[PDB]
């Protein structure tokens, strides 16, 4: 519910910084 | 997946990468 | 200059709200 | 690619919706 | 109003367009 | 609470980006 | 560069973080 | 409006509250 | 569930707005 | 720490303040 | 200056994500 | 300082942990 969707909106941040250049895939599931 | 992982416990950036391309 | 970067920011944001469920591919270059 | 098209005029929700799985 | 609609269950990008001027 | 007032925050930023040029109003009582 | 569409974003929060209970209309010119 | 006035110079807290209902 | 994280990230947000030019210190301790 | 005074209970502005150099 | 400011804002969230529980000394001046 | 370093080019996540205490 909501509490998994904002914690993804954090993720999808985190990935951004960590993955640098490389970039991410970002699949729920 | 990465919200199993990372949603009930804190992952660092290191275990973050692991989600990188 | 890091426009480009802070744009990205925004961009990984807006993806996590239109592609829902589906989550996206992220890749720069 | 996402960059190019929308870091220097604004993209819509829908444009952007073009990069979703 | 938003908060409770929005922050117990996810709202869809047409549900928030209720809150749009 | 505290939730709430963490849901509200990702809350404007989807309706920035949702709304456009249109705008919104957020009025959260 | 989408240098406004970015600003609007951090204003928001900000209208956000400032207006607390009040809330706020954000009506971009 | 609001964009024209606080993005170039930055609005203080006080400033932003105008904006506020 | 993640949520003093979550929270820390909106807290640094916040005094990033609220501390301007002096800036802060942000020890989670 | 400022986790255990904000994190359970909304801080206003003022209190976050505190944190400020 | 704006700009500062906005890159300021992305630079103290990158800086929780990565100093843990370090915490960071965020200095402008 | 952060600034000068960080908002004139990007900054790796090693040249950022300079400013953890
Ligand atoms: O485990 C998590 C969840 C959300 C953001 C993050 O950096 C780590
Ligand atoms: O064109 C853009 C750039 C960054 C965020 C966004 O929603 C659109
Ligand atoms: O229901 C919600 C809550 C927060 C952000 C969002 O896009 C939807
Ligand atoms: O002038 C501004 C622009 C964006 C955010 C903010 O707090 C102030
Ligand atoms: O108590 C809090 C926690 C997080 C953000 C904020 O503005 C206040
Ligand atoms: O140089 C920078 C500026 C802002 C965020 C970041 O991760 C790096
Ligand atoms: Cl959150
Ligand atoms: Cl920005
Ligand atoms: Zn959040
Ligand atoms: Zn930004």
């Amino acid at each position: 519910f909501v509490n998994q969707h904002l914690c993804g909106s954090h993720l999808v941040e985190a990935l951004y910084l960590v993955c640098g250049e490389r970039g991410f895939f970002y699949t729920p599931k | 997946g990465i919200v199993e992982q990372c949603c009930t416990s804190i992952c660092s950036l290191y275990q973050l990468e692991n989600y990188c391309n």
